[PDB]
């Protein structure tokens, strides 16, 4: 990742990189470190795999600095979209789904894939009925906006769809 | 007097209401807003939506029931 700069270089002849890409070839550190001190700059060691290793006169600063923005653009391209969850019950009464339904709806928007789990609890055993019934009309209202990434998969005493967006 | 005239039939639990109400849709048809009985509820028998529960049912409202047994 970092380098040697200037007087961190130890080894005695090292090949003269330029600010652009000014080709001085091997030269000795001394006479690099001389050069980078006239332009104001510093010598850093940029290939030290490289014969008589490569060393740029650069504002070694300025580099890290670039690499460090670069780092941070990759990191801010990564989507911050991830996975929303959104727990129904058995017995959930109207306005309660409605409203669960928005929230999905809007994390669809906002661009979040959904884990639309129903939570099961006591008898659990016409839970897939009634659940999977819940699920299906949840799915069939959200037909426009939300793409089933998944279908209903019963682990633990629950069952967790996946939703994604129709189109992005 | 002490009739004995009630109707001991089956029904599937459809929603829970309040109290321990529920809208059963029996055996034969009509649903009705059925509420648990006194010994179910003694022995704290739990229902949920898709049981099969015995629903005691009077003559003079069939609208009424009563849900008998502990499912």
């Amino acid at each position: 990742k970092e380098y040697l700069t200037n007087e961190r270089i130890r080894a005695k002849q090292v090949r003269v990189v330029g600010p652009d890409g000014k080709q001085l070839g091997i030269m000795d550190t001394r006479e690099a470190l001389r050069l980078a001190q006239e332009m104001d700059l510093d010598l850093v060691l940029v290939g030290p795999n490289a014969d008589p290793p490569v060393a740029r006169i650069m504002d070694y600063s300025k580099w890290r600095y670039e690499q460090q923005m670069a780092e941070k653009e990759a990191r801010k391209k990564a989507k911050r979209t991830e996975v929303k969850s959104i727990k129904f019950r058995v017995k959930i009464d109207e306005h309660d789904y409605q409203t669960k339904l928005g929230h999905i709806k809007r994390f669809l928007q906002e661009g979040h894939k959904v884990k639309v789990t129903i939570m099961f609890r006591g008898r659990e055993v016409a839970h897939p009925e009634l659940g999977e019934r819940i699920l299906n009309r949840v799915t069939e209202d959200l037909k426009d906006l939300a793409v089933v990434e998944m279908k209903p998969e019963m682990l633990g005493r629950d069952m967790n769809m996946l939703l994604a967006p129709v189109k992005v | 007097a002490k009739e004995k005239d009630t109707i001991r039939t089956e029904g599937v639990v459809t929603e829970a209401l309040p109290n321990a109400t529920f809208r059963v849709k029996l055996d034969s048809g009509p649903e009705i807003l059925a509420y648990i009985s006194g010994k179910m509820r003694m022995h704290y028998i739990r229902i949920l939506p898709g049981d099969r529960v015995v629903v005691e049912i009077t003559p003079y409202d069939p609208t009424r029931g009563r849900i008998v047994y502990r499912k």
